[PDB]
């Protein structure tokens, strides 16, 4: 917003000063070579002149740089101002947020869910458990239990590792 | 009236005084450096006036100090102070010293008068606009001195700049008139 | 503007709505753990993962 | 939902301060050179503001890593929350298709 | 880790069994949908050959 578009021109600002002071800078160097240049004539206030003026442009670079330094910590400052102010607003949202679904969906509404959950499933468990009861009695015919044991019993030994008679005795004492 | 706001601004007084403290520190160290060169150039009485600065702010560093402990205090006994309508003799003076202090620094920390408006409204025996400033006769003595405005003695002054030329490496020639009173 | 607007008593009160907030979000955390530990009990017995 | 952008604004203001340390960091270094290249030509008051800079990125950088880092720790705590909350919204969900 | 690979291992022979139970239905019912044709086709060609 407003405080972020000011943020850009302090920034801005800052650097223009920075240039502005290397700017001045080698304008001391072109001087001071002007004077050089100059002073092999017999010059003697065309030299004055000129290391006048460099002093000048040094002294200008170095303020503006302080002031470049100035601003750029200023700059800096509300840079941390502008991000902390968007983080406080995006807590606060979330906040709110938080606030409303808490609200909505609170910790008994939760309790009880999660128990309908487990309770449910339980429930589901029971039905398998009744399929499972009944799709093993139907296919019975086509799955004997002996012919299956035999052939564990047999793979067993293979892999090499350890894992009639009593109807008709039922019967006998279903007879006495 | 409102003790979450008490308390709050309690907090909020404490953290502004410790940053407050560090400040004027290195506010400080920074101008003994200035006071130094005053003194090395000829003018004394000038860095005299100076340092006379400096031991006010240190001063008000030291009231600082001495009312965050009392707010830190009354943050402690907060649940004592909400249930009793009586104050304590305990709380007695830390709240006579707030009350006291709060139109004293209220340019430096704003939320020290918030704090002494809650207690007075909290309170009615000798508490009020005027009941206040008769029932604040039990405040710190130590602070209410460190607080004061009166120029401090010359002597002190005298001390303080012959330690500070002789710390900064630079000579200094202290008054006789003055170090033999 | 902001801090007439965003003081610090409202920002101390906000915060600590934030850390109540996420204090209650640990416990209903909590509260799905010892569930869904005990729902899926069967298929994750303690001594097969010992 | 508002959650959301809300999160994503967060962990943008995180990433942001902790590239803004950067800059700072290598802006130190800068003025770091910049101060040894003019204490060279004699310059004092020049070499005095060029270390006062430096320091004051060095600080600078240190604060916003400290507050991104904090900022992380809080998105990726808003984080848990917004996947624990879809989570429970798919739970009820399912709950009510099973009832 | 531990018990979320005992939560695999436990579905996985629980998806297994059941799949081995559904597949033996649908094997009947495979064999009911070819003896219905069948039985379709024999009641054409009784038709016909009366």
């Amino acid at each position: 917003s407003n405080m972020e578009k000011h943020l850009f021109n302090l920034k801005f600002a800052a650097k223009e000063l920075s240039r502005s002071a290397k700017k001045c800078d080698k304008e001391e160097k072109a001087e001071k070579a002007k004077i050089e240049k100059a002073i092999q004539k017999g010059n003697m206030e065309v030299a004055r002149i000129h290391a006048e003026n460099a002093i000048r442009q040094k002294n200008q670079a170095v303020n503006f740089l302080r002031m470049s330094a100035r601003v750029d910590a200023v700059a800096a400052r509300v840079q941390t101002a502008v991000t902390m102010g968007k983080v406080t607003k995006s807590m606060a949202g979330v906040v709110k947020s938080m606030d409303a679904t808490l609200k909505t969906m609170n910790l008994e509404k939760i309790s009880a869910l999660m128990d309908k959950f487990e309770h449910q499933f339980e429930t589901l468990d029971v039905q398998t458990q009744q399929m499972e009861d009944t799709m093993s009695s139907t296919t019975t015919l086509t799955t004997p239990q002996n012919q299956v044991d035999m052939l564990l019993q047999e793979m067993a030994d293979e892999a090499g590792l350890d894992l009639d008679e009593l109807s008709q005795r039922l019967a006998r004492l279903r007879d006495q | 009236f409102k003790a979450e706001r008490l308390r709050v601004n309690l907090r909020l007084v404490i953290n502004r005084l410790k940053l407050l403290e560090k400040k004027k520190t290195e506010l400080a160290q920074k101008a003994r450096k200035e006071i130094a060169d005053y003194l090395a150039a000829g003018k004394d009485e000038r860095a005299r006036i100076r340092v006379e600065h400096i031991i006010r702010e240190d001063y008000l560093v030291e009231a600082m100090e001495i009312l965050e402990l009392y707010c830190d205090l009354l943050l402690a006994r907060f649940g004592l102070i909400q249930s009793m309508k009586e104050l304590d003799s305990g709380l007695a003076e830390s709240v006579s010293t707030l009350i006291w202090a709060a139109p004293r620094l209220q340019s430096e920390v704003a939320e020290l008068k918030i704090v002494a408006d809650q207690l007075c409204a909290k309170y009615s025996k000798e508490y009020g606009k005027l009941c206040r400033t008769n029932q604040i006769g039990t405040v710190n003595d130590r602070l209410m001195h460190k607080l004061s405005v009166e120029a401090p003695p010359k002597i002190l002054v005298e001390r303080y700049l012959i330690e500070i030329a002789k710390n900064y490496n630079v000579p200094y020639e202290p008054d006789s008139v003055v170090m033999a009173e």
